[PDB]
């Protein structure tokens, strides 16, 4: 699978669990919301595809869009 | 802003214990 | 809140009214963690299913009050919001993971004997405080009741904190790691929980060690209210610190 949270995941999956499309993760909102969180730098934000800079005990994510909220899961299979 | 946080004037601060205050100190003794 | 009673004068001086500017109607509580920063639920602010969605403009906060209905023209302070902080990360379309808010007021408050700022919790309070058994304060000015009914005053209910699985066998809903629930278990005989209106209130604890409250947690959701069984979810106020500081020492 995708072990500890996908907390090592340099897949390419870009879409949202409801098939939404990860807004790039570079992108110029995707760095508004991105800006007072805690990402490790370690978990390296490739594109626009689902990663976990943050610890989600739920798993890899991505933004969606702009607004709060506006992010979501993956579909990965963890062990 | 709060550094002096926390302290209730009308209560830590002339020292009187608010009516229910204790059942919550005794919870974490008891 | 259901269940509890008239909060004593100048005991909550950190709580906050969340205030619709017009209609003039009550919306939630929040706290006052410094004097030009106030905390609440961020669901209170934004929560589209129920296509609410304010502005640092529809909103102002009323500070030092004991009425839910007076206006204490020598007590209470009128003040607005400078900017709303809404956390990115709240999930508002599944368990409302991170209901946090942050509001900057515009000028700064002038703290009286029904006025004072509450501790956001330290990594060491934290950690020796939060433990099932314990007890916490909310407070409120919402729904007395689950249905059929308002306080007048501050409604104060002291709740202990419940194991994570008891939590999370109370309901159908995900319970993460940035909420707490407290409340009775069914064979403890005893009642109480926050209700509707509720949000947003601080849920607070007193050190042994020190003797200062510490919000430990802010109102977020439950299902009911008093509902046996069912358990009440606070926000991890902690656990959410961190997003707190880069804001307000950020801007
Ligand atoms: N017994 C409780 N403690 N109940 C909740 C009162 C607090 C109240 N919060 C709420 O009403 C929140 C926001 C939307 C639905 N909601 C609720 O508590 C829903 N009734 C439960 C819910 C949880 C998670 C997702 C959807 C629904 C508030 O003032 C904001």
């Amino acid at each position: 699978c995708v072990p500890d949270r996908g907390q090592q995941y340099q897949g390419r999956l870009a879409v949202t669990t409801h098939g939404l499309p990860c807004l790039a993760w570079a992108s110029a909102q995707a760095k508004a919301l991105s800006k007072h969180q805690d990402f490790n730098s370690a978990v390296q934000l490739v594109e626009n595809f689902c990663r976990n800079p943050d610890g989600d005990e739920e798993g890899v994510w991505c933004y969606v869009a702009g607004k709060p909220g506006d992010f979501g899961y993956c579909d990965l299979n963890y062990c | 802003g709060e550094a002096d946080c926390g302290l209730r004037p009308l209560f830590e601060k002339k020292s009187l214990e608010d009516k229910t205050e204790r059942e919550l100190l005794e919870s974490y003794i008891d | 809140i259901v269940e509890g009673s008239d909060a004593e004068i100048g005991m909550s001086p950190w709580q906050v009214m969340l205030f619709r500017k017009s209609p003039q109607e009550l919306l939630c509580g929040a706290s006052l963690i410094s004097d030009r920063w106030v905390l609440t639920a961020a669901h209170c602010l934004l929560y589209p299913p129920w296509d609410k969605n304010f502005t640092e403009n529809d909103l102002l906060v009323r500070i030092g009050k004991h009425s839910r209905t007076r206006y204490e023209r020598n007590i209470e302070k009128i003040s607005m919001l400078e900017k709303i902080y809404i956390h990115p990360r709240y999930n508002w379309r599944e368990n409302l993971d991170r209901d946090i808010a942050l509001m900057k007021l515009k000028k700064p408050v002038a703290f009286s004997d029904y006025i004072h700022p509450v501790c956001l919790p330290d990594r060491e309070t934290a950690a020796s405080l939060l433990q099932a058994g314990y007890k916490g304060r909310v407070t409120g000015w919402g729904n007395l009741k689950e249905t059929w009914g308002q306080p007048s005053v501050l409604q104060v209910v002291n709740l202990p904190i419940v194991e994570r699985p008891v939590c999370k066998d109370s309901t159908r809903i995900r319970i993460t790691d940035n909420m707490f629930c407290a409340g009775y278990k069914p064979d403890e005989g005893k009642r109480g929980d926050a209700c509707e209106g509720d949000s947003g209130g601080p849920f607070v604890m007193k050190s042994p060690f020190n003797n200062r409250w510490y919000q430990m947690g802010i109102v977020s959701w439950g299902e009911g209210c008093d509902r046996d069984g069912k358990y009440g979810f606070y926000t991890h106020v902690f656990r959410l610190k961190k997003w707190i500081q880069k804001v307000i020492d950020q801007f």
